[PDB]
């Protein structure tokens, strides 16, 4: 039996179908029989009679479909079709200044994809702007910042590997920046520490251990983050920074066939290998789990290319099925309920130009029907994104239509007078900065409680998954008063892209401007 | 059947055959690679023209040897096909004295030794002309009125031709005419005409057992054959050896009511056999055979057997035999306490059921030990090993042995029987192919004979100068003359089979007819405690 | 590396399961194959045979009711040993018998098949060539010549105590008058000869002896079979059965 | 005979069962038989044809099973299916304080696991807190701190190894931390030091030498544990500290089949193996030998991997049983006396659920019967604990219930009026952190001989195990009266869990509102 690419598996079983089943103990590639492997739950591979690795990444069609392989690649990468690489970006937890009277704060951090896309990790920290201090109004007198002074910035990050393999030795460089372009600062590739382990969907350090301090607390600089007057400026009215990642990993780890052992092989570096991944694949970004954005690589088909025209066909209801989890329970495509129609598809100029094709020579309008039909071809990249939420410039979830907001709020579990325990779906609370409370004379009256724009964050999350709004916090310490059992109390919701960051242009301080949404409206009598 | 035909084809999915359909990848190994030239043949079988145009080319060939017979050839061919029944005139002018006289007036039909077919002959012999000196004249008559049947000869004698079984005249003239068959076919068939051919020949199950024949056929309805008997006669036959002459066809044609084998017999260029005009071929003798297969077929509504066979020299066939009795001296010589180098169980076989008789040693064996008390085996062993005897298993007529004859010394003193017992040789002699006329099975036949044997030790040990046994005694003869009539009437005959037949009654598999002997005849049962207590 | 692990991984991995009896049987056939089949036919020729037995040897009805006195035993190497403990005695007399006992380590170790095959060669010497008093001049030659040899410690590995004070050199006369201690030397010589790894101990401190004793068990031992059969009038007659028969 | 794996055993006997048994002096492999070997009291053992190490650690199955191994691998390890690996952790003895008059306390350290439990280990020391000296009240003034001061940090410590297999050059890094983030100080890795080897449970350096010094005393940095005023009141308040520490051990001991020569390959390095390890087997984690936390790793079967489903089905009852100790003189699960009953079963809510469906398809809700019916899966955690000690969050043996307290103490060797010599089962002296004595008026009054908060050890042991209370080391040196023969003398035992660590709100230093067990009360004149 002929088998060019000396990857195990011969040519035919390659191009037509196969798969590995276990017989009692042992286990056998077998020809792909429509009968006994469909009732078994058993997945119909196909691959490239032609290439070592279909999807080019350091794995052999073999070792992937088989199991001999590092047991750390992620389980959905372990398709033949599925490239399996690296993805690691910094998360920051939380920032603290002063001059070379400490502003400490909190910061909520997200990985960010933004438009000709192109294959470059970056996140976006967002420092809390909400008051944890009554007095603390204007940073720049808590500190007491000159004009001819300057700060010195102290954060603590921790690394994310959301992709699909390991790294082990390497951590990368990766460059703060604040503004457009003032680079503050690189964080040193720290040598010959790293010798833990970045499996997919961890963190480093562990969640269970100090995050990395940022500053050394050494003697390598005595300040290396210093900041001129004017930048913090900068910084104080946007409240935002980037932090900027490249590609250096480490060497990659293999699998013996002797004896079974999976050492890190110092011939072989993820940075030779990212550029093939990159340029014979088509990308799919998804941020249907918990709008967070996953990216996947589907190895499809280039037609200018002899070799590349070997691989299977991949239309784009596969790519769905195979890289994320989309499935026919009904024949209809659905990710956990939610029927494929209430998401996006979006594409880059060269991608629309091929798909209007495609949908040209098929005389079909909605690509929704014709899903089935669609072929992929090398260098696309494709964003699907939930249909119902608003989205910024950077395609982080930002808001929401009000009305989907009011039907995640329909369900009052109790109320009282000291706060609502709501149980909610928990993909909405990351669109809604705050609340404003506020009540209402049985004349038409209106007393907003906690009248300032840095006042809104008092919804906090109990250990049973029940959020607790909480009066009493920004109030006086005292219990709700009503002046009458007649009285309206009306709770309103506060969504991001409506969110002020700074005090106004004549320093206006009241939720007056603000677009505020109707969330709750119960007399004293209900309460 | 098509479905698992084209798996085991395609290379690719041969071994998911073998994975998931284990018993469907042999069926289909053995099926596609040597059974599948066979049952081309039979479908040119069936075409009247290709059996006569085979039968053509076959004739050619023969042309020669043919064309250069002799008168003498021809005859000898002639008797071969047909035996020559006795003429009666020619026995009564061969005796012409006072016996026949006497012989007149005697109870013919009272005599269990004869066959029907030799009642017949007397009976109709007596158009020329009891409890005494009458029955051993009719011993010697019976050597005297068998027919002159070559074929039923060689049989018997296993290809010991010099066997002193028979009247001397009768057996130079049996010599020469085999010599000088054996002269006759000098043609091998060996040729670059043709390759593998194939011959036919229809057989009769009672040929080989009368044991299994009783009931190979299902005893409702004739066609089909009973799946459980069969397992059976296939479970151990795997080769067979041919001492006789083989009288084969060249095409198939319809089987009378009693045969139910299809022999298929392919040859080797190197055996020698002669061609007959009547589209039938004689084969050289001493031809050894393995069998390939052994099925049931249908035909015609009809259920069959067919049998298929090699022809290899017979020496290879010989070598299994004797490793097969090097097994088995050595198990037992251990399992019984015998010195390490003894001859004990040594058979003999030269016929077409061989395979099962060895493996049958194996099983009379075994439940010859379970069944008997370990001490009066072991005992009586050793009375047979302190002198030359040993058992003998064989597949030719008692009588041509080699022990049985000497002793005996008269010729009219020939036995032939299911088993016998040698005093003067201490040997137990069973032959397999033949069925007791009472005995149900091997094991029975055995134990019968072994009590014979028993009988003559334990009449040994009370006085070692005289050869007695244990009946002979004033106090035994008395106890045959009271209980002797409460049992089976074949034991009732004499002392001996009386013994033999309790022996094997009290040791029965079954113990129901343990009890039946304990209620029918009390005497005995203690009696024979009391002997079996010398140890 | 890999071809290492095949030949440990063999000897450690036995495929199937041989049985717990089985492997008596094949022992017991395995030590005494080893022996010149010769040897086996001129036992049977004179009578008795032997018998493998499986327990106490102490406690067999051909040996209980005879030669009760003989309990003390000599191994090979000169210690003594009472019947019960030992592993195979063996008895001359009108039925010349041997008796081993069964055990599976006959194969894996080596000192109880010395013992053996030590006592083959005692019912060789004493039981087979004493009818024909075969030991004689040429032995008797060697024999001699290792008494009297430089240094050689040959004859403490061959000679007994008794031998060790013959003060001149051997005589025909001895071995008439005493032949028990030189039949006992014999099978010494032929059990070191006949066991592998003990051939070489042999040939190294005995060279005449090993030298003998190769070209006794080469090619003459056919003749020791022939002569003795023509004692036997039975082998006679069928000599002249046969010689008649062809030539007639 | 085939052999895929390539590990020396051939397939068909690694899936159905063989032994290896000692033929005098030969050692031979042999095939299973039920009747044969059951009676020489040889095990069964059982691995997967299609692994050259089930378990996935660095030794093969031929290798265990045989002896041809490191000599120094734990027995339990050597059967296939216990995965060997070692287990690090620090454990300080004691500590002493100063300003850069010196408070030098002994320290009893635990190694900790709480809970979402994962695989890093971690330790926890608490420092004395009675009264070594008399007039040492209040840590705050026997050391002259200042609020500009900082105190010096000098502990001593020793390395312990309680896992399976040997570490050799390497010794791991750990961090010293106080509350919840607030590292002090980083323990250096010494470099080419640890020449020695640490055997499981064995410690570095041995029990018969002095233990490393933890300040350098040599000039690296003059005092580098500094440590400000706050953090030494935050320790005050707590007497708690926290020791991390990380995975990365030495290389990996090999055998070499030419000469049997165990070298340590420079190539194969443990922190490569242990995520294998990790990533397909069940963890059980036991208290049950001397309260201590013992973990130990199976290998079972994960669904989702065809190489994988290659393992032998691992039933609950034979994991306890190969890995602990556990054994059926009656049929009965037992563990030295101790019935299989007398422990709790604790699972992560991934193993609770799963655990939850297997008792579902059996019908039945108490598992401590269907225990030989449950099959695990690869990646559960479970937990055995005993049942009858109350437990803290970190898992650590803190108190009991009153009955048993009470019954461990019903055998009074001996009395008087200089104190008691009990002889007590060695595992509950380790809940109990001291005794009140007092003396009781025929007419009800109370007289407490040690009443103060920080005065309760006085519990020493003799050298025979027989525990011996003194009163006269925290009396006046003087024996012990009695106003009346009739009086009795009642003796109380506090529980861990219910001591007292500070002094109170207003300082109160009495015993009153303790929580305390009576324990002994007998007469004046029965002493």
């Amino acid at each position: 039996v002929p088998d060019r690419d000396n990857d195990g598996i011969p040519d035919s079983l390659e191009v037509e179908g196969y798969t590995v089943d276990v017989k009692n103990k042992r286990t056998f590639l077998s020809p792909w029989i429509s009968n006994i492997h469909e009732k078994k739950g058993l997945t119909k591979y196909k691959s490239s009679p032609e290439k070592w690795s279909t999807a080019s990444d350091p794995y052999s069609d073999f070792e992937k479909v088989t199991g001999r392989i590092d047991k750390n690649v992620s389980p959905e990468a372990r398709h033949p079709l599925v490239a399996a690489y690296p993805i690691v970006h910094v998360d920051m937890e939380n920032i603290i200044l002063s001059k070379n009277r400490t502003i400490s704060k909190n910061t909520s951090t997200s990985r960010t994809h933004t438009s000709g896309f192109s294959n470059s990790n970056s996140s976006t920290v967002a420092i809390d702007h909400s008051l944890s201090l009554a007095g603390e109004r204007t940073w720049a007198e808590t500190m007491g910042l000159n004009t001819a002074d300057t700060a010195r910035l102290n954060a603590n990050i921790r690394y994310v590997n959301t992709g699909t393999a390991p790294i082990y030795n390497v951590l990368p460089t990766t460059s703060l920046v604040l503004g457009k372009n003032q680079t503050l600062a690189t964080i040193k590739a720290k040598e010959n520490q790293l010798s833990q382990i970045l499996a997919p969907n961890n963190y480093y350090p562990s969640k269970n251990l100090a995050p990395i301090a940022l500053n050394a607390q050494d003697d390598f600089s005595s300040t290396p983050i210093t900041m001129n007057y004017n930048q913090f400026l900068e910084l104080e009215k946007t409240k935002q920074l980037r932090l900027d990642t490249d590609q250096v990993y480490g060497n990659i780890a293999t699998y013996n066939f002797e004896n079974g052992r999976v050492r890190v092989d110092t011939g072989s570096n993820w940075s030779e290998v990212l550029p093939q991944i990159q340029e014979t694949t088509a990308r799919i970004i998804f941020n249907g789990k918990d709008l967070n954005l996953v990216e996947r690589r589907i190895a499809a088909v280039n037609p200018s290319d002899p070799l590349e025209t070997t691989k299977p066909d991949m239309t784009l209801k596969e790519a769905l099925k195979i890289a994320f989890g989309f499935n026919e329970p009904n024949g209809n495509l659905q990710y956990q309920g939610k029927d494929i129609t209430e998401f996006d598809f979006n594409f880059d100029q060269q991608t629309s130009q091929n798909i209007k094709n495609q949908l040209a020579e098929l005389n079909a309008t909605n690509i929704y029907t014709v899903l089935d039909k669609i072929k992929l071809n090398a260098k696309m990249n494709i964003l699907i994104r939930d249909k119902r939420f608003h989205y910024d410039r950077n395609n982080i979830a930002v808001g929401a239509d009000e009305s989907v907001v009011k039907e995640a709020h329909r369900e009052v579990i109790n109320s009282s007078t000291e706060g609502l325990l709501l149980n909610i779906d928990k993909d909405i609370r990351k669109i809604l900065s705050g609340y404003i409370v506020e009540i209402e004379d049985t004349e038409g009256l209106k007393e907003v409680i906690n009248d300032r724009y840095d006042m809104l964050n008092i919804s906090s999350l109990r250990q049973d998954g029940k959020t607790f709004i909480d009066f009493k916090k920004y109030n006086d310490k005292l219990p709700l008063y009503i002046s009458n059992p007649n009285y309206k109390v009306n709770v309103y919701a506060v969504t991001k892209e409506n969110t002020i960051i700074n005090p106004s242009e004549n320093g206006d301080t009241s939720t007056n401007g603000i677009k505020k949404i109707l969330i709750f409206s119960k007399k004293g009598y209900e309460i | 059947f098509a479905k698992a035909f084209a798996y085991y084809i395609e290379p690719q999915h041969r071994d998911v055959l073998q994975l998931y359909a284990p018993e469907a990848f042999n069926y289909m190994d053995k099926f596609n690679e040597q059974e599948i030239n066979l049952s081309l043949e039979e479908l040119k079988d069936q075409r009247m023209l290709a059996r006569y145009e085979k039968w053509e080319k076959i004739k050619q060939h023969y042309q020669h040897w043919s064309d250069s017979l002799s008168e003498e050839g021809r005859g000898l061919l002639k008797k071969l096909q047909i035996p020559i029944e006795p003429k009666k005139d020619d026995i009564i002018h061969s005796l012409s004295q006072e016996e026949k006289e006497l012989l007149k007036r005697i109870q013919i039909d009272s005599s269990d030794f004869l066959s029907t077919e030799e009642k017949e002959f007397l009976k109709k012999l007596q158009i020329d002309i009891l409890s005494e000196k009458e029955k051993e004249f009719l011993k010697k008559l019976k050597l005297d009125i068998q027919p002159y049947d070559i074929n039923q000869r060689l049989q018997d004698t296993g290809g010991l031709i010099d066997s002193p079984s028979i009247n001397l005249d009768v057996r130079k003239q049996y010599k020469r005419d085999i010599q000088n068959i054996d002269a006759l076919l000098h043609q091998s068939i060996g040729s670059t005409l043709y390759n593998k051919i194939y011959l036919y020949e229809n057989m009769n199950i009672n040929n080989l057992t009368a044991t299994l024949g009783a009931d190979l056929v299902d005893s409702t309805d004739n066609t089909k054959i009973n799946r459980g008997i069969f397992n059976e006669f296939k479970k151990n036959f795997k080769y067979s050896i041919s001492s006789n002459y083989m009288i084969v066809d060249i095409n198939e044609r319809p089987a009378l009511d009693n045969e139910r084998l299809k022999w298929r017999i392919q040859l080797s260029p190197d055996t020698r056999a002669g061609y007959l005009e009547n589209g039938k071929l004689i084969l050289q003798r001493n031809i050894g055979l393995e069998i390939k297969d052994v099925q049931i077929i249908k035909q015609s509504e009809k259920e069959y057997i067919r049998i298929d066979a090699k022809v290899v020299p017979k020496s290879k066939i010989d070598t299994k035999i004797q490793e097969a009795q090097l097994n088995i001296n050595q198990e037992w010589n251990k399992a019984l306490g015998l010195p390490k180098y003894t001859k004990l169980i040594t058979f003999n076989v030269h016929n077409r059921y061989a395979s099962n008789i060895v493996e049958s040693a194996y099983l009379i064996l075994n439940e010859w030990k379970n069944n008997i008390q370990s001490d009066l085996i072991k005992k009586v062993t050793n009375y047979l090993v302190d002198g030359n005897g040993r058992f003998v298993f064989t597949d030719i007529t008692l009588p041509n042995i080699a022990e049985q004859y000497t002793h005996q010394d008269e010729i009219y003193e020939q036995v032939h029987s299911k088993g016998l017992y040698v005093p003067e040789s201490r040997s137990i002699l069973l032959h397999g192919p033949s069925k007791g006329v009472e005995l149900r099975n091997d094991s029975e036949g055995f134990i019968h004979e072994f009590g014979h044997a028993v009988d003559d030790y334990a009449g040994y040990l009370l006085d070692k100068n005289q050869s007695d046994l244990v009946t002979n005694s004033k106090k035994f003869i008395d106890i045959f003359k009271e209980e002797g009539s409460n049992l089976t009437s074949y034991g009732r005959t004499n002392e001996a089979e009386f013994f033999a037949e309790a022996f094997r009654l009290m040791h029965s598999t079954d113990h129901a007819e343990r009890l039946k002997v304990q209620k029918n005849a009390p005497k005995t049962f203690q009696f024979i405690n009391d002997q079996i207590k010398f140890i | 590396q890999e071809e290492h692990l095949k030949e440990i991984m063999k000897h450690i991995v036995k495929i199937e399961v041989k049985g717990e009896e089985a492997v008596k049987k094949e022992a017991a056939e395995k030590l005494l194959e080893k022996v010149p089949s010769d040897v086996l036919e001129m036992y049977k020729a004179i009578g008795g045979k032997i018998y493998i037995v499986d327990g106490d040897i102490t406690k067999h009805i051909s040996l209980e009711a005879l030669s009760e006195d003989k309990k003390k035993i000599k191994d090979i190497y000169g210690k003594d040993a009472l019947l019960h403990e030992h592993y195979v005695y063996a008895k001359e007399g009108y039925e010349p018998v041997l008796v081993i006992q069964s055990s599976e380590d006959y194969v894996e170790n080596t000192e109880k098949a010395l013992n053996v095959y030590y006592e083959i060669g005692k019912i060789l010497s004493r039981d087979i060539l004493s009818k024909i008093n075969q030991p004689y001049q040429k032995f008797l030659d060697v024999l001699n010549t290792i008494k009297n040899a430089s240094d050689s410690d040959g004859q403490d590995l061959l000679f007994t105590n008794q031998l060790k004070e013959h003060p001149t050199d051997f005589s025909v006369e001895f071995l008439e008058q005493n032949s028990n201690e030189v039949q006992e030397v014999f099978a010494k010589a032929f059990a070191y000869y006949i066991e592998p790894q003990h051939r070489d101990v042999l040939q190294l401190y005995a060279p005449e002896a090993f030298n003998y004793m190769d070209k006794f068990n080469e090619q003459e031992i056919n003749l020791s079979l022939e002569e003795l059969k023509d004692q036997r009038m039975l082998a006679r007659y069928e000599k002249w059965e046969k010689i008649k028969q062809h030539y007639q």
